[PDB]
RNA sequence: UGCGUACAUUCCUUAAUAUCUGGAACGAUAGAUUAUGAUUAGGUAGUGGAACAAAAAAAAAAAAAAAA
RNA sequence: GAGAAGGGAAA
RNA sequence: GGACUCCUUAACUUAAACUGAGGAGUCAAGUAGGUACAAACCGUACAAGGAUUAAUUAUGUCCAAAAAAAA
RNA sequence: AGGCGCGCAA
RNA sequence: UUGAUAUAAUUAUCGUACAAGCACUCAGCUAGUUAUUGAGAGACACUCACGAGCCCAAA
RNA sequence: ACACAGUCGGUACGAAGUCGACAAGGUAGUUGAUGG
């Protein structure tokens, strides 16, 4: 989520909805007890809020900077382990968004400068070279051909 | 099928919210009431 | 596997006979395993110390 | 882990037992062939090829006594289930 | 279907890099009425 | 009635292998078998007694009912004819100057097009035959543009001791002009992977295969450079440029968007559907460093902890503070094991090398198929 | 003792002369045997039913100051070749460096363990090839022939005049070491693998 | 079903007529669309490669050095720039591409040991 | 569950069968409704997912 | 004397259940996922393993960090 | 230079 | 109680994608390439999955259509 | 009440 | 737009066929059910309990 | 739509300015390579 030499962080907010009683939130509560404070300390630029909902499935909502329409994401945390929850958190921390529009492959190089020496253009010498076919050649006939009568003579 | 999928989606949308009313629940009212009774069951005699 | 500290270690090290030699590879592998054990013990001690410090911090916070 | 149910005719990718061979290459009807336990084709059933054996089925009818091994009797005596100081009876 | 040619030997145009001005359409800006004001064309 | 075996061959010698046609084991056996048997003892030992033929084997050959399924063994297809390109020449590089002095091309904001007319005219001509320091550098480029042949330098792609990167003797002292070329006038070709090449300048954003155990904000260096170029010169490596590297910063360690993969064959009930998201690393190119006095990358470092190499994450400094140290400052466990990498490329894979180097590169060290 | 093998070289239809090479069978038994058998032709016909023989084979690549490569017994152009054991055989040992002129080594394709009939002779030291190609022998006589072969090369690898091995066979100090060999524990002896392959 | 119903209806977005909303027709159309994608994603690499090859050939012929000779010269010189990179240099770095062509010519056009001057005899 | 299916005689018991392993790319795709980007891509995003500018740099 | 062309378990991500892939190993308060380990993973009929199928019932929906 | 026997048309 | 190509055969009008035998290869149940165009011929380091790198397979190198003729 | 099994060794 | 590229699907069939059969489209209904009874027999059949013993019908 | 109607790709800002910009110019911000 870093840009401008690591000075702009795209993941801004994380809101974790959990149940204080449900067994499907046991991993989330374990994460709160043991790991949440360390994660916040190592990621001070993210605002983490915890909201309790007793009879609803646990989930995490991630909000990023910008208005690209990929800055809102939601991920259910039902029955995940603390390590898996941390893995999802790190994924979203390292992303600029949910990346609907990010494509694997393509040119793989985005640039503001196509060329530093200038693009290729037709020139008079090149367009004259393109008409090489119309120039005449000198047939290399090699040694002369002699008639049997001349050889006999 | 489509009807079952729609009914399941609506039930998933409503069943997890406390304090609903009969007019809000519609055809799912008895199921919602039984679900809330089961959820309360743990509070009896604390 | 340490779930409380979120630390999972699985060493899959290979000391190849073609690279080192049968006996030399064996010796290096044994030394590798011994060092891993020592580091694990030291890490356990450090984790206990850090946990005690965390309890101290929580008690100090609750003091307020 | 228990056994998963294997209901048939619920899609091509299910691991339930197939239906295509049953539909195409199997005889139609309740019994998938003649209603019998002996049929093997036009040839005679094995039992009808073989001759009758009256001794075999009279041996079963013979009334038999309950066998007891002297090794079992010895084990019971050693463990004390029967007293050797008195006549050991069927009771 | 296939033919006398080769199915996979037909080049397709594509960009060897990406950039932000792919879809920037061309449009006409207002043009000077007084090119006599410029010294080069005074 | 007897079928007589065919003796002479039409093509190549037959070879049988187990299993259906596929990509399979190809490495030749560690110890081969000599085709010729030098002794009667070797000739008798050649027989494989597990294949001793019997009338039961003959009956299996001649049976009327279905025989063994044919897909268990097959005829090996014809050998291929790989080109033996190795040994390859001594790695090296060449620097050539093509400075264009025309005012129409030296415009500050940059002409959208290169001067091909100048390129062709100059080619034909050559074939047919602090302010004061900056002014001196301008004079040097002026001299070179008058005589571009005087600026041609060939050097070694591998270290040569006191000569650094020079084929014979140290590189010319004037080669420092390459350092003063701006990032907006520099471009290079570099590898971000084993077989991926990018043409990059400063400020570019490149997608690469997942760099293991790196996070957003980390600094990385790519050391495999095959071509560098400005508007005045070009350095072509054979195959790499030793004194060039690319600094980059990781901006993302993410998954690309969803992709649907569906295949099917009609009237055969055969189909596969799958949704996939692929791991990618986005890297911002910070600068392209070119330095004729560049030093060879230091060997792989010896970590103070081995557990991190096989853990799901690096240990945090609070955990690292509990490392027992010797009087000299080294960890106590170093005596048990120094920490040298067991293989080649493990530390580079984990991101502990001075830079990422892949194989065109004389200085890389990793496994290849 | 170490085998001695002769290659007779013709340059453009002229008999250039004879080069004698000593093979390192003691340290490289497999590679030395392969080269000796290819020189003598004893192993007979091969996969394509052509002799496993160096007789009438060209040097398809010559780079002056670097090396000359030959031994392609299928095509003579660099895309063919085969060893006596099969198409390819495993790299044996990188004991010696390419430390001087006149050393014999095995050419290879891109993939590892692609040693075949194709070999090359060094025109000088090639330290950058150490650990990647196997040095298995060295010239003992024929330096003038090697110089004449070098005279026909170009930087691009083209040869000014064809260079061929018109005869070859067997006749009836060492380069610097990459490391110092030492005795190793070998629990399973060599013959056991062969007996297993035959089924014991 | 071969593909999930929701995925089918999401893929048939933008199609013509009943194919957008009728499951029976949308299924067939989506099957064909994704099969075409699967085949063409495997095929497109060589279609891009031939484009690179043609661009390089034109660039070299501009300097009187066809692609065949250029490729032999580079590979012999131990220059292992790939086809995409060479095409990019051709279309965006003409000076560097010309330098590459000159290096290739320097190796291809070797000279025989003895040269003959027959202009005045 | 374990790192891989165990086939040896020691683990041929129904107590060792079943279970699901976790992989982040697969988790991010399972149980999520699929959403195409065909008619939803912003004009500020290239078709490769990179920045795209709607106006010339001069205002 | 060349070059074009189909094939990547080179890179990255998954999977292996009719007793023989290292694993009869390393862990173990219930397996975190093997970084140059191997075999590998087209498939009709047939056979087998696994993951879902949002529901209902059950007398286990608050000993859970910080905030309130 | 050839079922070059898909179309054009080449030494 | 299958199809076609190949080798060797009996029947046929030394006919038929004809009929009937003995063996290999493909299809059947195997995609993408060549062979002009809907199985059976050639070729494959045969298709778990993703990607804008690479290789002399068959077979090509005037154009449709990728690929040589400096001075 | 009844059912199955009950070493062939020592 | 333009370039390249591609002979709906399903079933039987040697045969990847709209000159073969069904289907305008869509909603709901719509087809391997069950051994207080059978079983692991070289084409596949798990799992607990007690053990030279094991089970316990009607009531 | 040429299209079982889909699939892979798919335009690269400004100088549109101007009190502009090595060796020659006959001053065009024009020009240097080329006799059988």
């Amino acid at each position: 989520m870093a840009s401008r030499g690591g000075t702009l962080w795209h993941l801004k907010e994380v809101v974790i909805q959990y149940s204080a009683s449900g067994n499907s939130s046991q991993g989330l509560r374990f994460f709160f007890r043991h790991l949440l404070h360390r994660w916040k300390q190592r990621n001070p630029q993210v605002q983490v809020h915890t909201v309790e909902n007793k009879y609803e499935a646990p989930k995490a909502t991630f909000k990023y900077l910008g208005e690209r329409t990929d800055s809102r994401c939601e991920t259910p945390l039902k029955d995940l382990s603390p390590g898996q929850i941390e893995q999802i958190l790190d994924l979203h921390r390292n992303s600029k968004g949910d990346n609907r529009f990010l494509k694997h492959g393509g040119p793989r190089t985005w640039t503001e400068r196509r060329s530093i020496q200038g693009l290729w253009r037709p020139s008079l010498p090149s367009q004259l070279i393109a008409l090489k076919w119309f120039r005449r050649k000198r047939p290399p006939m090699r040694l002369p051909k002699y008639s049997p009568l001349s050889l006999s003579l | 099928h489509t009807e079952s999928t729609r009914r399941k989606q609506q039930y998933a949308s409503i069943i997890g919210k406390q304090g609903l009313s009969k007019k809000r629940c519609g055809i799912h009212w008895p199921r919602y009431r039984r679900r809330h009774k089961a959820r309360r069951a743990t509070k009896h005699k604390a | 596997r340490n779930h409380e500290r979120n630390f999972f270690v699985r060493c899959e090290c290979y000391f190849r006979v073609g690279t080192y030699g049968f006996q030399m590879a064996k010796d290096l592998a044994i030394r590798y395993r011994q060092r891993l054990e020592k580091e694990w013990e030291e890490l356990q001690e450090q984790w206990t110390k850090l946990d005690i410090l965390e309890a101290e911090q929580r008690a100090k916070y609750k003091e307020k | 882990k228990r056994k998963s149910k294997r209901r048939r005719g619920r899609g091509d990718k299910s691991n339930a037992k197939g239906i295509r061979w049953k539909h195409v290459h199997q005889q139609a009807g309740r019994y998938k062939g003649p209603r019998s336990r002996t049929f093997e084709g036009g040839k005679l059933p094995l039992y009808r090829r073989i001759p009758k054996w009256p001794d075999a089925w009279l041996a079963r009818q013979r009334k038999v006594l309950e066998p007891l091994n002297l090794a079992k009797l010895r084990t019971f005596i050693e463990s004390g289930r029967l007293d050797t100081r008195f006549t050991i009876t069927q009771r | 279907g296939g033919g006398p040619g080769r199915a996979l030997c037909t080049p397709t145009f594509h960009g060897l890099s990406d950039g932000p001005y792919r879809r920037l359409k061309f449009s006409l800006k207002p043009i000077r009425h007084d090119y006599r004001d410029v010294l080069v064309s005074a | 009635l007897q079928i007589y075996p065919q003796r002479r061959v039409i093509g190549h010698r037959i070879e049988i292998f187990r299993g259906k046609h596929r990509r399979r084991r190809m490495v030749p056996p560690r110890i081969p078998l000599h085709p010729l048997a030098a002794n009667t003892s070797e000739e008798t030992a050649s027989k494989d007694m597990n294949l001793f033929e019997t009338y039961r084997d003959l009956q299996l050959r001649w049976k009327k009912t279905c025989r063994q399924r044919k897909k268990k063994f097959n005829i090996a297809r014809k050998w291929r004819m790989p080109r033996n390109i190795r040994p390859l020449p001594d790695p090296s590089w060449t620097l050539v100057f093509h400075v264009n002095p025309r005012s129409g091309y030296r415009r500050g904001r940059g002409v959208c097009r290169d001067r091909r007319r100048e390129n062709l005219q100059g080619d034909q001509l050559e074939v047919r035959a602090a302010a004061l320091d900056a002014a001196i550098e301008e004079e040097n480029i002026l001299q070179i543009l008058r005589h571009p042949e005087k600026g041609r330098v060939e050097g070694s792609g591998r270290p040569r001791g006191a000569d650094g990167w020079g084929r014979d003797g140290p590189l010319p002292q004037w080669m420092q002009i390459l350092q003063r070329t701006p990032q907006e006038e520099l471009f290079c070709v570099m590898k971000s992977n084993v077989s991926t090449q990018h043409k990059v300048t400063a400020g570019d954003l490149i997608q690469a295969e997942k760099l293991h155990r790196k996070q957003a904000g980390d600094k990385v260096v790519f050391g495999t450079v095959m071509l560098v170029g400005s508007r005045d010169w070009t350095i072509i490596g054979k195959p790499t440029v030793p004194f060039a590297k690319v600094e980059a910063t990781v901006e993302e360690q993410t998954l690309a968007g969803e992709t649907l993969s569906f295949f099917y064959r009609k009237s055969r009930r055969v189909s596969r559907f799958r949704r996939i998201r692929h791991c990618v690393t986005m890297l911002r190119i910070d600068r392209i460093v070119v330095d004729p006095n560049m030093t060879v990358d230091p060997p792989a470092p010896k970590p103070d902890r081995l557990l991190d190499l096989w853990a799901n994450r690096w240990l945090y400094p609070d955990e690292l503070d509990g490392i027992k140290r010797n009087e000299s400052g080294e960890p106590v466990v170093s005596e048990i094991y120094d920490g040298r990498e067991h293989q080649k490329g493990s530390y580079q894979r984990r991101g502990l090398t001075a830079s990422y180097r892949w194989y065109p590169d004389p200085q890389s060290a990793h496994w290849r198929p | 003792p170490n085998p001695l093998v002769h290659l007779d070289i013709s340059i453009g239809g002229r008999d250039a002369g004879r080069m004698v090479f000593q093979l390192f069978a003691d340290t490289h038994p497999i590679t030395a045997e392969n080269f000796r058998c290819l020189c003598t032709g004893e192993t007979g016909l091969g996969y394509w039913m052509r002799p496993r023989w160096y007789k009438s084979t060209p040097f398809h690549r010559i780079v002056p100051g670097f090396m000359c490569q030959g031994g392609d017994i299928h095509r003579g152009d660099g895309r063919g070749g085969e060893c006596i054991y099969g198409q390819f055989f495993r790299d044996e040992r990188f004991l010696y460096k390419h430390s001087k002129r006149g050393l014999l080594s095995m050419a290879k394709a891109r993939r590892q363990h692609t040693n075949n009939s194709q070999f090359f002779i060094t025109f000088d030291a090639c330290p950058w090839l150490d650990g990647e190609h196997v040095v298995f022998g060295q010239l003992q006589s024929g330096g003038e022939v090697l110089d004449q072969i070098e005279e026909q090369g170009t930087p691009g690898g083209w040869r000014k005049r064809p260079v061929e091995i018109w005869n070859c066979g067997e006749l009836l100090e060492r380069p610097e070491k990459l490391y110092e060999p030492s005795e190793q524990v070998i629990p399973i002896p060599d013959d056991v693998y062969i007996k297993a392959r035959r089924g014991f | 079903m071969q593909i999930p119903r929701d995925v089918i209806f999401e893929v048939v977005r933008g199609f013509r007529g009943r194919s957008r909303n009728c499951i029976k027709i949308a299924r067939v159309r989506a099957m064909k669309a994704l099969l075409y994608s699967s085949i063409m994603r495997r095929q497109r690499q060589r279609r891009y490669r031939v484009f690179w090859i043609g661009r390089i050939n034109a660039a070299g012929r501009e300097w009187s050095f066809p692609y065949a000779w250029l490729a032999t010269s580079l590979w012999r010189q131990n220059i292992w720039l790939d086809r995409k990179m060479l095409a990019n240099l051709a279309e965006t770095e003409p000076a560097s591409f010309r330098a590459l062509v000159n290096e290739g010519k320097s190796v291809y056009f070797w000279n025989p040991d003895k040269v003959r001057d027959i202009q005045d005899l | 569950i374990a790192d891989r299916v165990r086939t040896s005689w020691t683990y041929r018991h129904s107590r060792y069968s079943g279970g699901v392993r976790f992989s982040l790319p697969r988790f991010m795709v399972t149980k999520r409704t699929y959403l195409s980007t065909k008619f939803r891509r912003p004009s500020t995003v290239t078709k490769w997912g990179n920045p795209q500018y709607t106006l010339p740099s001069n205002v």
